[PDB]
């Protein structure tokens, strides 16, 4: 739990289309994303996520 | 369910 943390902009097009929600789906990453909601969310730790860029890391959108 | 859906799932 100190590295690994070395993530940027998900890549858009290797996302593919979920028809029920009408949003995309990453199968490498896992990640979840709609340009819409500007959030994106990886199931692989199940955590809702937002790109911060400057932490260069998917910090959970859960903002309480 | 499951995992939480894709961003959005609106109406």
């Amino acid at each position: 739990g100190a590295m690994g943390t070395k993530y940027a902009v998900p890549d858009t097009s290797t996302y593919q289309y979920d028809e029920s929600s009408g949003y995309y789906y990453d199968p490498t990453t896992g990640l979840y994303y709609d340009p819409n909601s500007q959030y994106y969310y990886n199931s692989l730790t199940q955590q809702y996520l937002y790109w911060d860029g400057e932490k260069e890391t998917y910090v959970p959108a859960a903002e309480s | 369910g499951m995992r939480p859906p894709p961003p959005g799932i609106r109406g």
